[PDB]
């Protein structure tokens, strides 16, 4: 399994940027996709996730980017997109395209991130 | 004439994690000098209404039995606790009697009450139904006034994600087939929100569930004999000559 | 959570055989309403020297009920052998509105030992054990009678000196002859009267320990005990369930010699009971010393109307089942046990529907 | 929020632990805490999930442990090659969000 | 019961003056008559002094009166000029 | 809302008298202006005939 | 209603007195005699306010 991530670069605050990534080695239509970010000197921070098409491809977002970032996916290409409608200076961070899975079962679930891509810098 | 005794113990309620709506807890009070204010005083009540009993009577008369049903509840969902509610929660998770006198209290929990713990999130059942032995015919399964959800034994203490389905086959005793259900979640609010159901029963026993009043020597049966008096004996009122 | 003691530490369960043909006997003891047999006294009010009608949960007149018996286990001289029970373990029945049971029905009568076709003995009273719950399925080997999640278990103990009641999850043991082990048949409680029924030292845990040998107790909500006076007086016990929990009735504590049943306890069981079963019980007695035991009879209750005769002593002595037959209805109609001669009208006979058409 | 030690260290061959605490709603009731290892300049990898078990790509030096409302990562016989930033991650299903600790410098 | 069609064919249901359903046109093209299920009227012959009784089954032909009719069920019967008496 | 009279009729009938009782009131406590209520308003501050 | 289900005759129960009489007895055949019928209502002219 490999996750290829690109689309980083520098955009002045007030503007916008879109990241994307491509999955290979996995069945795209059968996994959840998610994004996290990490600013220099800081720990990890969750951005948001998207469900499978069969699940309505719904989304959930972290509070830090609520109403600003939007996630989407396209199973015809095995790619994921993250568009940042309105950037702030505080959004300077390395972003990572990753997958998300659940263990256990429906009775007692446990969530974790198994695969990670290289990441891309947004500044 | 009333018995002396002890006050209603609400400690259990205040000393653990709030139950879910479809898996609530029931406290039954008998032989008790109750104090409604004491309990409600501990919460920043949002609402409190009653049916087939006055706001006065609910905390002034004597009952044969008092039932308190408590559970976690999203304040915003109060619209579906009505007797004539739409049903998404009422018909599956929790319903109240329309025959006995009842009340409903909705309240938030203050920061001072640190003895009661906070749930991860709210959960409830969206639907619950049975599949027949032909594995083609489905029939809804609703909950009654003093019952638990018909598939409470299937749904886990929490719903991890919306749409989670739960299924188990039925034994021959039930006619066979399958019992199936699915639920959803609601985000937790800044402060814990909780609901309390009250049911009041009369006449099935001595009405020994009463308020707490003091007494005097001039309100005894003795020394009043032969005279026309009014009376109240363990909740039984009337007029006559002893 | 209530701590109900340690688990059993035995490596295997006690082998129990099932030879049903030894239990297939019949001693009919139907409800006789004219003697107020099985009538539960009104809870709210008393009366004196009057005749009135009343609605409540009563058995049908003429109902034979379901007879259940217990037997001695096998033995070789002074050494007990595997147990001997009826096929009660798979006898799962609906609870409905609850039930009442006649206890000591044949006390003081002469009979025989179930496991010995030609051994006579005096019949003595024995208390019934019950298991109640909301859901039942199969055991690991496909046998029926496994109650799931929490169950309500009632076990007379101490050779009939105490009643114990508790609400716990039953976790099957995996040893030989156990519910989740090899060569499983059934489970049963038992006692060994040789040492368990000592006059100056009754084993008040004999039956409970025997129970534990088959199932472990988990997540117990409560456990209560009540005392029992030892005698051979015929008595009644009843169980029902309402919004208030489970109600336990007994004639002993109020009307020992009259039979009117009164409530004596309530259990905090708010989980609707749908099914119940009779718990098997065997006595590990000496081969040379066996007893005969009174049968007990279980009857179903229904929301029926009865005419009740309240004597001058405040107790009910006679009653009429107003729906039994036509003449019975006539007495109820006049609210009297004395009706003049003549020709009277009664309720008609109606037919119930057959298979529907759509 | 999850609380972790700023840093943990010891000599190669020694046993060290990295704690991760919260309350009954975070750690106590459910076994759902995971641990990640991030090398400088690299993406994180999963070390442990469900407070107990590791992916087949992880050596037995790393094991999960829980006590009360405290979760921890145990590194038995630590090597100098284990130097990394370790993170504690908590996440349930819906109607919530992913919580990370500040990370622990392990050296 | 199987019977002769009455009324207008398009309407499936035939009603009486009392607005009760008395007939129906079936999906199979047949017409059936419909009547309410009938009960059996009963009276009790009671003799106080001898403490006994007998059951008089209305005006039944005594054809539909089986034995063991002494109970509602939730010498045998005989037909007389009155009705059937047990 | 109205009681024992329609919201329409109240706007167009004739009366012997009409009484208007006005006061400030937070919308957030709407539920306590009814007959059956928690009490903080209906028992101690204002009740409707 | 005829046996074939068709309506062959009808009475307008608001037409006149005799018509009402037939409707009153729900029949097209009534007995001779003198019968009471609905009285004539007064009809108002322009209102007074
Ligand atoms: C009222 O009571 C009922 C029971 O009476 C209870 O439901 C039962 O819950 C238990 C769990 O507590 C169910 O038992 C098992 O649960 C696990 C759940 O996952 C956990 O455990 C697995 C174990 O490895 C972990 O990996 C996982 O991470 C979790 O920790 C299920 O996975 C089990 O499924 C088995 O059977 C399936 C049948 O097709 C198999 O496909 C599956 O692979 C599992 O097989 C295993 O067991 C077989 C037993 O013979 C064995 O042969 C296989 O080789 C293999 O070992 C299993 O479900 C139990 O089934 C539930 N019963 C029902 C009817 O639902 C209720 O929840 C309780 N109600 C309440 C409210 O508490
Ligand atoms: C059903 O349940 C309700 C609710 O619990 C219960 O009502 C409560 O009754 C108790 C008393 O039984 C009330 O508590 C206090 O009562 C005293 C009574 O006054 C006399 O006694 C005091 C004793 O020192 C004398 O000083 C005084 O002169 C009288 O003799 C009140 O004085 C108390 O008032 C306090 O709060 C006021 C406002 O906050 C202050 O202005 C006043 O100075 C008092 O403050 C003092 O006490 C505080 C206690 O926490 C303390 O924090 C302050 O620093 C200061 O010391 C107070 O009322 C209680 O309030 C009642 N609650 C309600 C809602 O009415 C019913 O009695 C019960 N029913 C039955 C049958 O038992
Ligand atoms: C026949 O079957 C009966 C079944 O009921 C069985 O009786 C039960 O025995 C168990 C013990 O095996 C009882 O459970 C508890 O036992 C302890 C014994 O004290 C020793 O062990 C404790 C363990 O930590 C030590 O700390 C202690 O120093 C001793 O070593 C009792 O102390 C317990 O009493 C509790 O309730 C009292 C009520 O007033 C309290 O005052 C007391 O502080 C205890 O409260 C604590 O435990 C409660 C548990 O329900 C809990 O709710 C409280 O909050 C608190 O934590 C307790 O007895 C069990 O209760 C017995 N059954 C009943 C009905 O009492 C017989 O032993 C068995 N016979 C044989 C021969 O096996
Ligand atoms: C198996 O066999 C045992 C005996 O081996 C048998 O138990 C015995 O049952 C009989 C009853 O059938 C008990 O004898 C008496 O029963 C009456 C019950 O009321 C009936 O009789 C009265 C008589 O007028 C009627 O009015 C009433 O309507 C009923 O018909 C009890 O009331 C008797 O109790 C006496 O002793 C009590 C002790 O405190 C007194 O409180 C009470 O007032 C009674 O005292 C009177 O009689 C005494 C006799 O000596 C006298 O001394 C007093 O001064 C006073 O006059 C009494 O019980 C008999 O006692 C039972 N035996 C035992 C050991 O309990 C089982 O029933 C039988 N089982 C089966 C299934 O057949
Ligand atoms: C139905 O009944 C069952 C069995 O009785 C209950 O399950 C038990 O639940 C209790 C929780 O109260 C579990 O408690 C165990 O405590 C052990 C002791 O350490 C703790 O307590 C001491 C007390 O001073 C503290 O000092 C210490 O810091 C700890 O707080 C723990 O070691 C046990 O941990 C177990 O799981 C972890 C998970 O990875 C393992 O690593 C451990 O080695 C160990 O296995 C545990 O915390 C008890 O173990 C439970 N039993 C079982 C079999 O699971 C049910 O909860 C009960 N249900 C209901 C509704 O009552
Ligand atoms: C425990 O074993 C007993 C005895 O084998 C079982 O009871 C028996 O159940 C059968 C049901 O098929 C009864 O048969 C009945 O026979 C009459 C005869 O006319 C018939 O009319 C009925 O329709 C039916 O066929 C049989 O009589 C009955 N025996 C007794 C003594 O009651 C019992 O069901 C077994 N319990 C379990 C849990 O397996
Ligand atoms: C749990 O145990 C019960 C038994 O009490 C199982 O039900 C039983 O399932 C078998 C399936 O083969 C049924 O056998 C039937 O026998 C008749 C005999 O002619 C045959 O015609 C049928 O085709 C079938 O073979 C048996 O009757 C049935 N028992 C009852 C009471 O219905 C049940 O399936 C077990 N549960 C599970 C999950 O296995
Ligand atoms: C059923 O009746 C028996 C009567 O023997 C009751 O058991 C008895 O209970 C008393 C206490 O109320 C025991 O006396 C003393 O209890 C203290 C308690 O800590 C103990 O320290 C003393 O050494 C002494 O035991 C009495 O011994 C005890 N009897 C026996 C045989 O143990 C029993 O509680 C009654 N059960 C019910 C449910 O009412
Ligand atoms: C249900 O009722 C209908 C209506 O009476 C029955 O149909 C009728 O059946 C009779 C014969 O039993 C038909 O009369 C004659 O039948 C012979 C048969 O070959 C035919 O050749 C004659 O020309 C004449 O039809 C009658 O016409 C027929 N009516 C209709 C409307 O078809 C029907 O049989 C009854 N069903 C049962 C099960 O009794
Ligand atoms: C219980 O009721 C009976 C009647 O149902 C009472 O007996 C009657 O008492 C009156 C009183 O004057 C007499 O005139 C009747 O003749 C009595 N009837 C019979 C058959 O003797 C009986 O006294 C009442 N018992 C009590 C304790 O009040
Ligand atoms: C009672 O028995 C007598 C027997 O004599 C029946 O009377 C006979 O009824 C038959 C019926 O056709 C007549 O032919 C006989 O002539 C009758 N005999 C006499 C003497 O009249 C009588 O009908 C029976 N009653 C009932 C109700 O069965
Ligand atoms: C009633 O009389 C007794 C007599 O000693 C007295 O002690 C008690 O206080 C009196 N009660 C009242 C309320 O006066």
């Amino acid at each position: 399994v490999q996750l290829l991530e690109s689309g980083g670069g520098l955009v002045k605050p007030g503007g916008s940027l879109r990241l994307s990534c491509e999955a290979s080695g996995l069945t795209f239509s059968n996994v959840w996709m998610s994004w996290v970010r990490q600013a220099p000197g800081k720990g990890l921070e969750w951005v948001g996730r998207i469900k499978r098409k069969s699940e309505g491809a719904t989304t959930d977002y972290g509070a830090p980017v609520k109403g600003r970032f939007t996630l989407s996916r396209d199973d015809s290409k095995n790619t994921v997109y993250l568009q940042m409608n309105s950037l702030k200076i505080d959004d300077t961070a390395v972003y990572y395209c990753s997958t998300l899975t659940r263990g256990g079962d429906v009775w007692s679930s446990s969530y974790y991130f198994d695969y990670w891509g290289q990441g891309a810098l947004v500044t | 004439e009333q018995a002396e005794g002890v006050e209603c113990d609400f400690s259990p309620l205040l000393s653990g994690t709030p139950p879910q709506v479809y898996n609530f807890k029931r406290l039954v009070f008998t032989n008790c000098n109750y104090n409604l204010t004491k309990l409600l005083s501990l919460f920043s009540v949002n609402d409190f209404t009653c049916s087939q009993i006055s706001p006065a009577a609910i905390a002034s008369n004597c009952y044969s039995s008092l039932i308190l049903d408590y559970f976690s509840y999203p304040l915003s969902m109060k619209s579906d606790l009505s007797v004539s509610s739409a049903g998404p929660i009422s018909q599956f998770n929790y319903k109240q009697s329309f025959s006995n006198p009842t009340c409903l209290i909705l309240a938030t929990v203050p920061h001072n009450l640190t003895t009661i713990t906070k749930p991860l999130k709210y959960s409830y059942i969206n639907k619950c139904s049975r599949l027949l032995s032909d594995d083609r015919t489905e029939v809804p399964q609703l909950v009654n006034a003093n019952q638990y959800s018909p598939c409470v034994s299937i749904v886990p203490s929490t719903v991890w994600e919306d749409g989670d389905y739960y299924r188990k086959q039925l034994s021959p005793l039930e006619g066979g087939g399958w019992l199936v259900a699915s639920g959803s979640t609601v985000a937790m609010t800044e402060q814990l929100q909780m609901g309390f159901g009250i049911t009041v029963q009369y006449g099935t026993d001595t009405n020994s569930v009463c308020p707490k009043l003091e007494f005097a020597n001039d309100t005894k049966i003795a020394s009043q004999l032969g005279n026309c008096v009014e009376y109240s004996l363990y909740g039984v009122s009337g007029r006559g000559v002893f | 959570t209530v701590d109900v003691g340690p688990d059993s530490v035995k490596s295997a369960c006690i082998e129990v055989d099932i030879q049903q043909t030894f239990f297939d006997k019949t001693w009919p003891r139907p409800i006789d309403v004219s003697k107020a047999d099985g009538i539960i006294y009104p809870q709210g009010r008393t009366y004196s020297n009057i005749t009135i009608t009343y609605q409540g949960l009563f058995p049908y007149q003429g109902d034979h009920g379901d007879m259940y018996v217990y037997s001695a286990g096998h033995a070789t001289g002074t050494t007990p052998q595997k147990l001997f029970v009826a096929n009660y373990s798979q006898d799962v029945k609906q609870f409905a509105n609850g039930f009442v049971v006649r206890i000591g029905a044949a006390a003081n009568s002469t009979g025989t030992v179930i496991i010995s076709p030609s051994t006579s003995a005096t019949i003595r009273k024995i208390y019934p054990a019950f298991m109640l719950g909301s859901s039942v399925g199969n055991f690991s080997d496909g046998k029926m009678g496994r109650f799931f999640n929490h169950t309500l278990v009632l076990l007379p103990d101490g050779c009939g000196t105490l009643l114990r009641a508790f609400y716990c999850i039953l976790e099957p043991r995996s040893g030989n002859h156990c519910p989740a082990g090899n060569s499983y048949t059934s489970f049963a409680t038992y006692h060994t009267p040789a040492t368990d029924c000592s006059d100056g030292n009754y084993n008040r845990n004999a039956s409970l320990n025997s129970f534990k040998e088959y199932f472990n107790l988990r997540n117990c909500t409560f456990m209560y005990t009540y005392n029992i006076t030892e005698d051979e007086i015929l008595e009644w016990f009843g169980i029902t369930q309402t919004a208030q929990g489970v109600h336990l009735f007994s004639s002993r504590y109020v009307d020992l010699y009259g039979g009117n049943m009164f409530q004596f306890a309530t259990l905090p069981v708010y989980d609707t009971i749908k099914y119940y079963s009779i718990i098997p019980h065997s006595i590990r007695s000496i081969q040379s010393d066996r007893k005969a035991w009174a049968a007990f009879y279980v009857y179903k209750l229904q929301p029926l109307t009865f005419l009740l005769d309240f004597s001058v002593d405040g107790y009910i002595r006679r009653a009429i089942d107003c729906g039994f037959n036509d003449l019975s209805q006539l007495h109820c109609s006049y609210e009297s046990f004395d009706v003049e001669s003549g020709v009277y009208s009664v309720s008609s006979f109606e037919a119930k529907p057959s298979g529907s058409v759509v | 929020a999850l609380t972790q030690p700023a840093s943990v260290s010891g000599s190669p061959g020694q046993s060290i632990t990295i704690s991760c605490t919260g309350t009954s709603s975070d750690v106590g009731t459910y076994d759902l805490v995971s641990w990640y290892q991030q090398h400088p300049g690299k993406s994180p990898k999963l070390m442990i999930y469900a407070d107990i078990k590791r992916p087949s790509g992880v050596s037995h030096r790393f094991s999960g442990s829980k006590s009360g409302n405290t979760a921890s990562l145990t590194i038995s016989g630590l090597q100098s090659a284990d130097e990394a930033d370790y993170y504690c991650c908590l996440y349930a299903g819906s109607s919530t969000s992913v919580i990370f600790g500040g990370g622990t410098k392990v050296t | 019961q199987n019977c002769t069609a009455v009324g207008v064919r398009q309407q499936r249901f035939v009603y009486d003056a009392y607005q009760n359903l008395v007939g129906y046109y079936s999906d199979d093209g047949n017409y059936y008559c419909l009547r309410a299920c009938v009960s059996v009227p009963v009276s009790v012959i009671y003799d106080k002094e001898t403490k006994t009784h007998a059951t008089l089954f209305g005006s039944v032909a005594c054809e539909h009166i089986s034995s063991t009719m002494s109970q509602y069920s939730r010498y045998g019967p005989l037909q007389t000029p009155v009705g059937c008496v047990l």
